[PDB]
């Protein structure tokens, strides 16, 4: 359902982007239980104390994403 | 049992204490291709001799730090070190590597431990498990 | 019993002082409020409370203390 | 000793095992991720609780969590 | 009038009772 | 009969006694006299210093109301130009780079358009895109 | 250190016990209890 | 030069230039009209 | 010639000015969070981490040092210009005992014109406490035009320094071999810089300063005194002032030096007219040290095989207890800039401490001893500079140990042996710190309790149990007898602090004997305790930076990391940077006690007014002896009593100081925001505020982040030290300007 370039809202309820919007960078079609890959403009808190950047990509299941586009 | 010429060291105050003869100590053994200088985790520099080596340390973390230094800071990389736990009675327990393959790479025959079939957000609420000797992650 | 005779000019006393580490100067300084020994000066305002609620004699205070001992037991 | 748990959001990047200084973690075969491997904590009695494995985890929230518990000589990392 | 020595000693003896009761309560609570 | 404890500075003996020796704030030699004149119309306390009354009354509107309006206009100007510049640069390809290196042309273009910030703000609120919905904002777990 | 209250000799003996004897006895008992290995 | 223009447009330079502009405005106004406690 | 350079290595362009963070690979990518800003201002001047080539690092260091020289030159030129245009130096020169120095004038805008107090002579301005006027009078300045020309020359020198940096980096960059000519550098910098500088200053003094100051001290008006070039043009005046100048330079070349005895003396002591040192004594002094430094040159082999070799000397001094001895240190100090920085910082900080402690006992400048404010300001200022430099040595040594230390080149040498018995060193040092603190501060607390309990006869005082500094008294006695006995050709003592008569100028005591008693014993041993504790902290930082029993791999974690984790019971503040952060506070404590002791003792036992009869009335009377033995005495007779002049400063010319006093008391407290808290709380608060700004669609692209743990600690310590030092500065300046 979710393809490349899809703007989706995150509903994992514990990820850094809960309620934020991201874009679907890739979807892997197999038995993987978190197949969707979503990338975001903002970066999370990931990194050692003093790092100047975080992580702007994550893996999500299909059910925890709401299509917006 | 445990064989190897100890590296030539002048002795330092950072070595073992009474815990070694009272609780336990740790031993690290490796094969060196040349007598060369390396760094004691307890402070100072000592030369290790060609062939077998054997070193007694007080903590497993010190042994693994020495193993990391051996693996990273030498062009003829030393990947054959072995870390044992030596008890005061005399028992020697093989610790690292567990099955002979480094834990970084996946090897068949290992058993999953501490793996939960849910995600971090699906843990039970504490109020539903209170007055029992359990924690949300323990469930 | 002396305080009630002049509440506006007498300092209430909290408890007596017994300190072997004291010196002569401290002993002279802390002998206050008309006492015959080093004493402290009460600042919890219990003298006014006891006076207002009707306690006027030492024996009444003693009976109250014993009764409170019994109540705590 | 402390407890180490690995949740099903692991992608098998093996960074946690590399970051562990006391060799507590291991890489075991799996099927839930593309790398088909998941982290494990067999030697959990040697863990000190430095949280280096948690720092190394790149998921949105840590797929590996460390819960500090009972303290032993090993857990305190004492040399005496 | 100021108290007497017998009054102070009697107060000590009376207070000896809550001490014993408090010891019993502490032992009961520890159990 | 309001402020029976506050007297006019024009008659308060302390203020008149102390206003002769008012210090000169600037290089002008009679700045102290000007200050004494300007403060003689206020409400001085027993110690002779002016007091500002802020209760809504328009007789003392100069104490709070006029500076309040001035500050509100200026602060709204600043906030509106900042928000407009932020929203404008947010559609570019490197919004963060333009945050540290200011786009001075666009910056000044937004700088000069801020004097109509109340009309723009009310039009923004009526258009509905001044305030985002609660479901479109990232939120922390409860 | 000398008082004019009734039974002024009591602080001469009560304070040392509260000062030395009781604290020392309590220190010893607690130290033995918290250090008694086993049985719990 | 383009590089000089870009350097002049950086955050500290803009913030300090605006601060000196505002400070000069305030100082000149207070010089020519001092001691303004209220709109009289 | 050993010169080797590279031509046009780095083009001169403006493009990289428009891309901040270009030096760092992690920052040149572009900011995503606010931390990118704080890193940019923090990793800028750390050239070692930016690149791995040592030659590029050395070139950058050379040009950066040129830049700091240019900045200092601009500062000096500004000082001279502001002393030439906005100062009463010409007025003060005619009446030095009745006019206060002043070189800062305040514009009247919002009532700050009250700061322009009456400094005497009809001049209104801020009184200065740097002592520049006395230095200028000693240098022979008499007109403001000379000061203006000095300022112009300083600006020209600053521009020349800037051009030198640009040339020696962007055009002709020296090679690595050039930088490692430590023998040539040491020769040229001992003989060509220190020796030649001393010779030039001795020539200036003899040919300029002494005649002008001799005429000035006699009573001649400044305008009547001939200009300095007229003495050279017409040596008749010079021969008139000093007869031996009639003999010319013949006795110098014939070793008949004694004839020059009139203007090259060995008097010692103070000049009665001005209260400063004799300029003839200073002339022979700087001449002698010039000769000594030029002789100390020509020592290291550079190009003609005639000289010592540093490596040979280092590798030759080895003994039984030290294994390889001083082997490998030459490669350490010729390949790592950080070790050189550590050694130089330690020695330089101790040098400014020596400067502070020696410039007050023998005041070298005319009319400086009687200006108590200038004395206190100079002492405290250079004291603080020395303390900061020593802490910086303790820091950059640990930086070297983490980064540039290599175990391969250090086997059984002194560094390795140090790394081997480090536990014994730290344990014995910790014990001595505990012993010193216990016994000394317990003397203080014991005195407090004895005084509070009404038993003054059980105290530690001169009337009570004595505790006299017998060794210091003995050395004072020896130095008082030195003229005539052990220094036969000296006329007076080195200083009157040891003993002698009371030198007083203009009815104000310039220098009188400083007696040491029980209080001096206690305070000196308190100083020893504080210094040993600070040394303990910095030594633990340096020695244990590589590893420890708790964390055996701290070297791989870096030099500046907050912690290892909550494991092992908690591993907070284990890096060397954390040891520096902890040692900064103890340096502050020790130096605060030092300056407090100096101020109180100076006010109570030396400074004051002398009557025509000869009696001396001190600033705070003789209250130091009987009050400085209890902490209550320090709190009541020093802080509360002497803070009156700074709390009552409102409404007068000193009001600014009062304001600044409160300012300090604020910032210190403000620092407790960062030292007492952590960053997770602030991160969650920022999360809520970010939600707020997001509701209105005004969220910033650069995501705001709470400060890092290391940044939080650094901000806390910086604001703390700033507040405390500003408080002490305001208090000292107000008190010293309010005591006449
Ligand atoms: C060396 C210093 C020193 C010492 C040892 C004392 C000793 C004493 N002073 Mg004293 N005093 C001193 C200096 C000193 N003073 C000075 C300099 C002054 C100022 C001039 C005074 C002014 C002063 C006054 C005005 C009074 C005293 C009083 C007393 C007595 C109080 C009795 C007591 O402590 O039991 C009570 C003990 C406690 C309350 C213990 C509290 C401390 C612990 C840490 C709290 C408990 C924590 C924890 C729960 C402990 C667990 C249990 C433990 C066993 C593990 C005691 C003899 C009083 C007195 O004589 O009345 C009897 C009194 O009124 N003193
Ligand atoms: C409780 C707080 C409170 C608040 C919010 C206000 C608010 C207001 N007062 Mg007010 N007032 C207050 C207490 C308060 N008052 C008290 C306690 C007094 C008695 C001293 C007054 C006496 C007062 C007067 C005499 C007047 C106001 C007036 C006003 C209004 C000014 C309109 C404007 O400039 O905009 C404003 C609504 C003015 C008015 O009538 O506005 C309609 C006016 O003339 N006030
Ligand atoms: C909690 C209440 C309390 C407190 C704080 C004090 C405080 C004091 N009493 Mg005191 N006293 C109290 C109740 C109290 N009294 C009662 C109820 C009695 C009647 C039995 C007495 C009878 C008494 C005598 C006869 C004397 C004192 C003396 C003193 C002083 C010496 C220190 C001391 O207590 O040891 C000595 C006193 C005792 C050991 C009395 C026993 C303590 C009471 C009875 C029990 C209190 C238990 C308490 C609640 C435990 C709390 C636990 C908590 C800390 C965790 C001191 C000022 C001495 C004095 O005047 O010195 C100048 C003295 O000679 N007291
Ligand atoms: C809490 C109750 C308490 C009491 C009742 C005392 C009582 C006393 N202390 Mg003390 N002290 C206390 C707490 C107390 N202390 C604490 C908490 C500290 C630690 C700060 C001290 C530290 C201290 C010091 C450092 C000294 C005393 C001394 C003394 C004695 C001085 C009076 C005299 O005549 O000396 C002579 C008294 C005797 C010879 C009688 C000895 C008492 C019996 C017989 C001992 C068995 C006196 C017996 C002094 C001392 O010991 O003098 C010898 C002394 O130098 N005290
Ligand atoms: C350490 C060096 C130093 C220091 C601390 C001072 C300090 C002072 N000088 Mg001074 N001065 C110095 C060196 C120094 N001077 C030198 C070397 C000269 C010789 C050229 C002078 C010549 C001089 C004169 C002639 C005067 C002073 C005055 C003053 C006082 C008023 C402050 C002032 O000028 O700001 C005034 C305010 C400003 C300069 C603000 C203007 C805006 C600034 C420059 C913002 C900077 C950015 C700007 C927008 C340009 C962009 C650049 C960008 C591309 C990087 C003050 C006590 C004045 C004084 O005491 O009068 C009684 C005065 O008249 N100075
Ligand atoms: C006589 C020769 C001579 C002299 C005077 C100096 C002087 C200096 N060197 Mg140096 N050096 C020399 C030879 C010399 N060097 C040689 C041969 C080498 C190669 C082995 C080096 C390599 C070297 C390095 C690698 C560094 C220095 C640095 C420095 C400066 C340290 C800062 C200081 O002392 O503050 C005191 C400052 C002053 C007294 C101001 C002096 C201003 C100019 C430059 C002095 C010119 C004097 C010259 C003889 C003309 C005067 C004669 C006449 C007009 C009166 C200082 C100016 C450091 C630096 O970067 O500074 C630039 C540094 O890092 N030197
Ligand atoms: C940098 C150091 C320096 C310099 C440049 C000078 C420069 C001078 N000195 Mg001189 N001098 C100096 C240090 C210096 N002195 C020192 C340290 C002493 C003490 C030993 C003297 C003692 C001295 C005497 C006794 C005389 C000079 C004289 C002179 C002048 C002529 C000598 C000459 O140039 O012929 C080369 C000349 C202005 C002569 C003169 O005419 O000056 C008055 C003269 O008679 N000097
Ligand atoms: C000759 C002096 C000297 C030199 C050349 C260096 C050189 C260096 N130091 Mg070092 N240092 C020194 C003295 C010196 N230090 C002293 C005396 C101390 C003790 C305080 C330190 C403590 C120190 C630490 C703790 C660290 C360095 C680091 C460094 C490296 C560059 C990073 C850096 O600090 O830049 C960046 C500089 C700053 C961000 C400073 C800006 C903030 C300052 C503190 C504000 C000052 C405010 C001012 C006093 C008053 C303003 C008031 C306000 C109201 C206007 C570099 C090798 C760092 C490193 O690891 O490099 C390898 C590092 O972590 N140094
Ligand atoms: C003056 C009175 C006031 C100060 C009194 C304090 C003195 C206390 C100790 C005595 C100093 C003895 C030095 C001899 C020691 C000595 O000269 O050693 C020299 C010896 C090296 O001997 P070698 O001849 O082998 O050395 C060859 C060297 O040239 C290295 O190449 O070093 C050692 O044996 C190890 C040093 C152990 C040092 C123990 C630590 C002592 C720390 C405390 C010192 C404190 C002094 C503080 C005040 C300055
Ligand atoms: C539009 C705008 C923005 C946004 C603005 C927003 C979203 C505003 C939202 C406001 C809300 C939600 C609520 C506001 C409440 C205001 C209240 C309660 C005002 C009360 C006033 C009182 C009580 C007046 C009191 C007395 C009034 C009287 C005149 C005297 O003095 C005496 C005195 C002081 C008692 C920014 C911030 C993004 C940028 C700005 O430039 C423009
Ligand atoms: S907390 Fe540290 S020791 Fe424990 S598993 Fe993680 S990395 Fe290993
Ligand atoms: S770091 Fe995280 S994602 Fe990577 S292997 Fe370990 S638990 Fe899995």
């Amino acid at each position: 359902a979710l393809n490349r370039g899809d703007k989706v809202r995150i509903k994992r309820t514990e990820s850094y982007w809960y309620g934020d919007v991201g874009t679907v960078a890739s979807v892997e079609k197999s038995g993987i239980l978190y197949p969707v890959i979503v990338r975001f403009d903002r970066v999370n808190y990931n990194g050692f104390s003093g790092s100047a950047s975080g992580v702007n990509t994550n893996n999500f299941a299909e059910n925890e994403l709401e299509l917006v586009q | 049992e445990l064989s190897g010429q100890p590296p030539k060291f002048g002795g330092s105050t950072g070595g073992l204490l009474s815990k070694a003869n009272r609780e336990e100590k740790y031993a690290i053994t490796w094969t060196s291709a040349s007598e060369q200088v390396f760094e004691m985790p307890t402070g100072g520099a000592a030369i290790m001799n060609e062939g077998e080596n054997l070193l007694y340390l007080a903590r497993k973390e010190q042994c693994l730090a020495l193993g990391t230094q051996l693996r990273t800071k030498f062009k003829p990389k030393i990947q054959d070190y072995k870390i044992y736990r030596v008890y005061p009675s005399g028992e020697v327990q093989y610790l690292h590597p567990a099955d002979g393959v480094f834990p970084e790479k996946v090897n068949e025959g290992r058993e999953a431990q501490g793996t939960k079939t849910r995600r971090i957000g699906q843990n039970p609420e504490p109020v539903t498990i209170k007055f029992s000797g359990k924690a949300p992650y323990e469930v | 019993e002396q305080w009630i005779k002049d509440p506006l000019n007498i300092r209430p006393i909290a408890h007596a002082i017994w300190d072997p580490h004291f010196g002569e100067g401290a002993v002279n300084a802390f002998t206050q409020a008309g006492a015959s020994n080093p004493v402290n000066i009460a600042y919890s305002g219990v003298y006014h409370w006891f006076y207002t609620i009707g306690m006027t004699t030492n024996q009444e205070l003693y009976s109250g203390a014993v009764f409170l001992l019994v109540l705590a037991s | 000793s402390h407890s180490v748990k690995i949740y099903d959001t692991c992608i098998g990047c093996t960074q946690c095992v590399r970051a562990c200084p006391l060799d507590v973690l291991e890489m075991v075969p799996w099927d839930g991720c593309k790398a088909a491997q998941i982290a494990s904590s067999p030697r959990t009695e040697d863990c000190v609780g430095c949280k280096r494995c948690e720092t190394a985890c790149p998921t949105d929230f840590l797929s590996i969590r460390v819960y500090l518990g009972a303290e032993t000589t090993r857990s305190m990392g004492l040399a005496y | 009038m100021a108290l007497s020595d017998t009054q102070i000693l009697a107060a000590l003896v009376v207070a000896l009772l809550p001490a014993f009761l408090a010891f019993r309560l502490s032992t009961e609570l520890y159990k | 009969d309001d402020f029976a404890n506050l007297t006019p500075c024009s008659e308060n003996p302390a203020y008149l006694a102390k206003s002769k020796n008012f210090l000169n704030t600037t290089n002008d030699p009679n700045s102290g006299k000007i200050r004494a004149e300007r403060y003689a119309s206020a409400l001085c306390g027993p110690e002779g210093y002016p007091h500002l009354i802020v209760d809504g009354r328009f007789t003392h509107a100069g104490d709070f109301l006029i500076p309040s309006i001035l500050f509100l206009y200026i602060a709204g100007w600043i906030g509106w130009v900042g928000r407009s510049y932020l929203i404008e640069i947010r559609e570019s390809k490197n919004p963060e780079m333009q945050e540290v290196v200011i786009n001075v042309p666009l910056a000044i273009k937004k700088m000069l358009g801020g004097f109509l910030w109340p009309l723009a703000a009310v039009g923004e609120y009526t258009s509905g895109k001044l305030v985002m919905k609660d479901s479109e904002i990232p939120t922390s777990p409860r | 250190m000398d008082g004019s209250y009734a039974a002024s000799y009591l602080p001469w003996i009560l304070i040392p016990m509260v000062g030395w004897l009781f604290p020392a006895v309590t220190m010893g008992l607690l130290f033995i209890h918290i250090e008694s290995e086993g049985e719990g | 030069m383009d590089g000089l223009k870009s350097f002049l447009s950086t955050a500290p330079v803009m913030i300090m230039a605006l601060l000196t502009f505002t400070a000069g405005i305030l100082i000149e106004f207070n010089r020519f009209y001092p001691d303004l406690l209220f709109h009289p | 010639a050993k010169v080797s350079v590279d031509n046009n290595p780095v083009p001169t362009s403006f493009e990289k000015w428009g891309k901040p963070g270009h030096f760092d690979r992690t920052l040149a990518r572009g900011p995503k969070t606010t931390t990118w800003i704080w890193n940019l201002h923090a990793n800028a001047h750390d050239f070692d981490s930016q690149t791995s080539d040592l030659e590029d690092v050395s070139r950058k260091i050379f040009s950066a040092h040129f830049g700091h020289l240019a900045v200092v030159f601009v500062w000096l030129s500004g000082m001279y210009f502001h002393g030439a245009k906005f100062s009463n130096y010409e007025g003060w020169l005619a009446d030095p005992t009745h006019i206060k120095p002043s070189a800062q004038v305040v514009w009247p805008i919002v009532g700050q014109g009250i700061l322009n107090g009456d400094v005497g002579g009809g001049f209104h301005g801020i009184q200065i406490t740097s002592g520049l006027f006395y230095l200028w009078r000693a240098s022979g300045f008499t007109d403001s035009y000379q000061l203006y020309c000095t300022a112009i020359g300083g600006l020209v020198m600053a521009a020349l320094m800037l051009f030198a940096g640009w040339f020696h980096y962007h055009v002709k960059a020296p090679k690595l071999e050039w930088f490692q000519n430590v023998e040539s550098m040491m020769n040229h910098h001992l003989a060509g810089l220190l020796g030649l500088g001393s010779l030039g200053w001795a020539g200036h003094q003899i040919h300029v300063s002494m005649p002008i100051n001799k005429l000035l001290d006699a009573g001649v008006a400044p305008k009547d005194i001939p200009l300095p070039h007229e003495f050279i043009l017409e040596p008749s005046k010079m021969a008139e002032l000093y007869p031996s100048f009639a003999q010319g330079l013949t006795p110098f070349f014939t070793l008949n030096w004694g004839v020059y005895s009139d203007f090259l003396t060995f008097k010692g002591g103070l000049n009665p007219v001005t209260g400063g040192l004799w300029l003839s004594d200073t002339a022979h002094h700087h001449l002698a040290i010039a000769v000594l430094f030029i002789i100390a040159g020509h020592m290291y082999r550079t190009n003609w095989g005639i000289g010592h070799s540093m490596k040979e000397i280092l590798e030759a001094h080895k003994g039984p207890f030290t294994g390889e001895g001083h082997k490998g240190l030459y490669e350490i100090l010729t390949t790592s800039w950080h070790a050189q920085l550590a050694i130089n910082l330690a020695l330089l900080g101790s040098l400014t401490i020596i400067v502070a402690q020696h410039m007050y006992a023998m005041p070298p400048y005319p009319y400086q001893a009687i200006d108590y404010a200038t004395q206190l300001s100079l002492f405290t200022h250079h004291m603080w500079i020395g303390g900061f430099l020593i802490v910086g040595a303790g820091a950059h040594g640990a930086i070297f140990m983490v980064r540039d230390y290599d175990p391969a080149k250090n086997v059984n040498n002194l560094l390795d042996r140090m790394l081997r018995h480090r536990d014994a060193i730290i344990s014995h040092l910790n014990w001595v710190c505990i012993f010193l603190g216990f016994h000394s501060f317990g003397l203080y607390i014991h005195n407090d309790t004895m005084r509070a309990l009404g038993r003054p006869q059980d105290m530690f005082s001169d009337t009570a149990i004595q505790l006299q500094p017998i060794f210091a008294q003995w050395v004072q006695h020896l130095h008082t007898l030195a003229p005539g006995a052990t220094a036969p050709n000296a006329l007076a003592t080195a200083s009157y602090a040891f003993g002698g008569e009371t030198i007083a100028v203009a009815g104000k005591v310039a220098m009188m004997p400083i007696t040491l008693g029980t209080a001096d014993f206690m305070v000196h041993h308190i100083h020893a305790f504080t210094i040993h504790v600070t040394a303990l902290i910095l030594l633990k930082g340096v020695l244990y930076a590589r590893s420890s029993r708790l964390v055996p791999d701290k070297a791989n974690l870096g030099f500046r990391f907050p912690c290892d984790g909550p494991g092992r019971g908690g591993t907070c503040q284990v890096s060397g940077w954390d040891h520096v952060f902890l040692g900064l506070f103890w340096m502050y404590n020790s130096l605060s006690i030092v300056i407090f002791h100096f101020s109180w003792k100076m006010q109570s036992d030396v400074w004051g007014t002398v009557s025509p009869d000869g009696s001396v009335t001190h600033v705070t009377l003789g209250n130091f002896a009987q009050s400085a033995i209890t902490i209550n005495g320090w709190l009541r007779d020093f802080l509360w009593a002497q803070a009156a002049n700074v709390i009552n400063s409102y409404g007068s010319a000193l009001s600014a100081y009062g304001i600044m006093f409160l300012a300090g008391h604020f910032v210190f407290a403000f620092s407790l925001m960062f030292l007492f808290s952590g960053r997770g709380y602030w991160q969650e608060l920022i999360e809520s505020i970010v939600w707020a700004h997001n509701k209105l669609n005004v969220a910033p692209a650069i995501q705001p982040r709470a400060l890092s743990i290391i940044q939080g600690r650094a901000v806390g310590v910086a604001h703390y030290l700033l507040g405390g030092i500003v408080t002490t500065w305001a208090f000292f300046l107000a008190r010293s300007l309010s005591i006449g």
